[PDB]
């Protein structure tokens, strides 16, 4: 039987006897992270003699 | 089925943003010069 009406947005839906409810809990989470680590270093000598 | 049931409440969308920056820049130069000389002369009049 069932038959109760069931809508998501325009459209109705026939539940299984076997299920509660399936329900429309919309939720988004995005997350980023971006990490850039530099590092140089330089090293020189000049040395003479005569 | 929890603890509590809704009485009255209102309905909608929450949206929510954290947004965070964190730049830092170092740049060093040491520099060093040493110059040293010696000169000598000897001699007498022949040396
Ligand atoms: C070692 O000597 C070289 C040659 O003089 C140096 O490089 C020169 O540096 C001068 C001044 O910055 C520039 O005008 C030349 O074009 C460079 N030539 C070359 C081939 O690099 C160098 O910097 C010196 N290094 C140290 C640690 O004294």
């Amino acid at each position: 039987g069932g038959c109760s009406p069931h809508y998501i947005l325009n459209t109705r839906f026939r539940k299984p006897y076997n299920v509660e409810s399936y329900t429309p809990q919309t939720q988004g989470k995005y997350e980023f992270i971006l990490k850039e680590y530099e590092s140089y270093s330089d090293f020189e000598r000049n040395v003479t003699e005569k | 089925y929890g603890t509590h049931y809704l009485q009255s409440g209102s309905l909608g969308g929450e949206y929510r943003v954290l947004f965070y920056v964190d730049s830092e820049k170092l740049k060093q130069n040491d520099f060093n010069s040493v110059e040293e000389k010696k000169c000598k002369s000897s001699g007498w009049h022949k040396f």
